[PDB]
């Protein structure tokens, strides 16, 4: 009702509605730490705050209270519980709840509470009809908001939305191939549908990686999808895996491939290959190229990696 | 260039005095506030520049002590701040029943941190009752919440458990088996640990999950040599220059420690380049008023102050202590833990 | 900024 910057606004000590209430404030003791100083209507507002709150008074009058003490300040988790308890006391209209929060979020983004309240939100309704394309939205703001992807994660999840998912992750790769929360969000539904066991699928999602890697060959993210999927098969049981990118260093090089390479050569020796001997040598050749000129900022690293390589298998 | 010390000492005491209005929305989270400066200045070695009895009383003042009837055993715990307006008791009188004061994981953990650099003894922490509150808040994926009255679950509150278990030495906080794992489940196909499974590998997830694991003292047992292997090349392919969170993302002052930390906790770290990590750090330090800040040519605040001197510190910069990697307090203050646990066992 | 919590 009455905004906290209107030109009307009262301070609730002078509201003739809080008149019966005694505010209650906040004391830090003889030595206040770190105490952060408020203006009058701050004060005014959580003095009444904790006066309600105190008497777990489940009245209508709080639940507007509440509006204001969460536009102060969003992050008080315990705001937000009352503001749920009274929720439920009141059985308050849930779907316009949805349209405040939707609201608060769009401001706030990054603030842990408010994407913590639309979970119980939507878990209370049973209704994920607006999750996806909300988040959708968000995302737009900032693709990479981790709290974006861990709702839509949940909401895909508990209400098994996953009929379009991998259509949404194609769309947001051709935005920004470099996106790793997108990458993430493709293996999320994949191994959550199909799975990788099925050699269609593991061969169609190769392929896909290695032609997002052809059009930005220095892509962490893709490059750690390719590895992620098939590192726990082994890496040296696809031979022209290793011939296909040796065939790419040429043009579409980076430390990215090298180390890819470098960790073929260690699942072979790991598996008593064939040429144990040169294949170490082929590893450690790269190790040094990275160290040396692909990778130098992990040069110690890379160093560390090939004396390892050495000592293992000799 | 060079690091300002004694700006940041400063810095730190400012900070334990008074915030500007604009810190608002850190008021529930006032005593992890208190625990940057504090063990800032702890880093420092310049933690004589407060008044150690005043501040010990104001954190024990936050602590949810168990009621007459001791019906709120699973809400003890620390409070952020005095925001509830509950009458200021430095743990002297017995606990003040009100409907939604409970205490908030992260809470207990910055608070008994903040109590052993200040040098208590933590003779007046229920120490059964904060163990009880937090079991409580362990769900049965392993991970836990911040609260009792609900919130949401991930890595960084399974590491508050692994600190305030280990802080109080005695594991019967947490279902040790659960904890690790939600920990092992929450490792990405690129090998990194994310908040929770399924989700993006991130360096604070990672940091939190791989600390957590050496504070249990089960890094070895629960991840293979070859994990481990992968989960290094993770975290030190995270150095830009200084270090990022994630894969493509920008670099930030604060993941000098967070990425930096688990590097060094899993001996790796002095493979890592230091002097470009130094140098960017050193380029997010205001020099005029103190601190450090996310990125160069921005704002500092209490957190990335002191996790830039973390930072630095794993790096035994000149004038810094060495910080203990896993428990996140100068490896002084860690001794001294050493100390009170052995003094315990009598 | 960062809020982690
Ligand atoms: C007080 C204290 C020392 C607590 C330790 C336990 C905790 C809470 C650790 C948190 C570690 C951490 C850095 C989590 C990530 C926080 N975010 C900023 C999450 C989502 O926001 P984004 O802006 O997408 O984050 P970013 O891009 O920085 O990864
Ligand atoms: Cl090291
Ligand atoms: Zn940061």
């Amino acid at each position: 009702f009455l905004s906290l910057d209107s030109p009307t606004y009262v301070l609730y000590r002078d509201r003739a509605e809080w008149a019966d209430i005694d505010p209650v404030p906040q004391n830090d003791g003889p030595s206040p730490v770190v105490q952060i100083i408020y203006s009058e209507k701050f004060r005014d507002v959580y003095d009444y705050f904790r006066a309600v709150l105190q008497r777990d008074e489940r009245s209508e009058r709080a639940f507007k209270l509440t509006r204001d003490a969460i536009e102060l300040n969003a992050a008080n988790y315990t705001v937000w519980h009352f503001r749920r308890v009274l929720l439920r006391s009141l059985q308050k209209d849930l779907q316009e709840e949805m349209n405040y929060i939707i609201a608060i979020i769009e401001e706030q983004p990054k603030n842990y509470q408010v994407w913590h309240h639309r979970r119980v939100l939507v878990e209370w309704l049973k209704d994920p009809s607006q999750e996806l394309e909300f988040i959708a939205d968000i995302l737009n703001q900032d693709a990479k908001n981790y709290h974006a992807w861990q709702h839509r994660q949940w909401v895909i999840q508990e209400f098994r939305l996953w009929d379009n998912e991998l259509q949404y992750v194609d769309q947001l790769l051709k935005e920004d191939v470099r996106n790793n929360s997108v990458w993430n969000q493709r293996h999320f539904v994949i191994s959550n549908t199909t799975g990788y066991s099925d050699r269609a699928v593991l061969e169609r999602e190769v392929q896909y990686t290695l032609e997002m890697i052809k059009l930005v060959p220095h892509n962490e993210s893709a490059w750690n999808y390719l590895k992620g999927i098939l590192q726990d098969r082994g890496l040296s049981r696809y031979p022209n895996l290793l011939n296909q990118l040796l065939d790419l260093q040429p043009s579409h090089s980076s430390p990215y491939l090298i180390a890819f390479l470098v960790d073929i050569y260690e699942d072979m020796l790991e598996n008593q290959c064939d040429n144990k001997e040169d294949i170490l040598n082929k590893a450690l050749e790269l190790c040094e190229i990275l160290a040396k000129e692909k990778d130098t900022i992990r040069k110690e690293y890379w160093r560390y990696i090939g004396r390892s390589l050495q000592s293992k298998h000799s | 260039l060079d690091f300002l010390r004694d700006r940041h000492v400063r810095f730190f005491q400012r900070c334990l005095q008074v915030l500007p209005e604009r810190y608002s929305s850190l008021e529930t989270s006032r005593l992890t506030i208190a625990f940057f400066a504090l063990s800032g200045l702890d880093m420092l070695d310049s933690l004589d520049v407060v008044n150690k009895d005043d501040i010990i009383e104001w954190i024990y003042s936050l602590q949810v002590l168990p009621t007459e009837d001791r019906s709120n055993l699973d809400r003890c715990g620390f409070r952020g701040s005095s925001y509830l307006g509950i009458p200021f008791n430095p743990s002297k009188n017995p606990g003040t029943a009100h409907p939604y004061d409970s205490g908030h994981i992260a809470m207990t953990y910055t608070g008994l941190s903040c109590l052993i650099i200040l040098g208590d003894d933590l003779s007046r922490v229920d120490k059964e009752a904060c163990l009880a509150g937090l079991r409580a808040l362990q769900l049965e994926d392993g991970s836990f919440c911040a609260v009792p009255e609900g919130s949401e679950n991930d890595m960084r509150f399974v590491y508050c458990a692994s600190c305030i278990c280990y802080m109080l030495n005695n594991w019967s906080g947490m279902d040790m088996k659960k904890a690790i794992s939600y920990i092992r489940r929450s490792m990405s196909y690129d090998n990194g640990l994310a908040q929770g499974a399924g989700l993006e590998s991130h360096g604070g997830s990672t940091f939190c999950g791989i600390a957590s694991l050496c504070l249990m003292g089960k890094l070895e047992e629960v991840f293979s040599e070859k994990e481990l292997n992968r989960i290094k090349r993770w975290c030190i392919m995270r150095q830009q220059n200084g270090y990022h969170g994630r894969p493509n993302k920008p670099v930030d002052t604060c993941y000098s420690f967070w990425v930096g930390a688990t590097l060094k906790l899993l001996k790796i770290f002095q493979y890592t380049n230091f002097e470009k990590n130094r140098n960017y750090i050193l380029s997010t330090q205001d020099r005029l008023v103190g601190g450090f800040a996310k990125w160069p040519d921005s704002h500092p605040d209490a957190l990335h102050a002191y996790f830039g001197i973390c930072g630095l510190s794993l790096m035994e910069e000149s004038g810094i202590c060495k910080v203990h990697p896993a428990l996140n307090v100068s490896t002084r203050t860690s001794e001294r833990l050493r100390d009170l646990h052995q003094s315990w066992k009598t | 900024f960062c809020a982690i919590l």
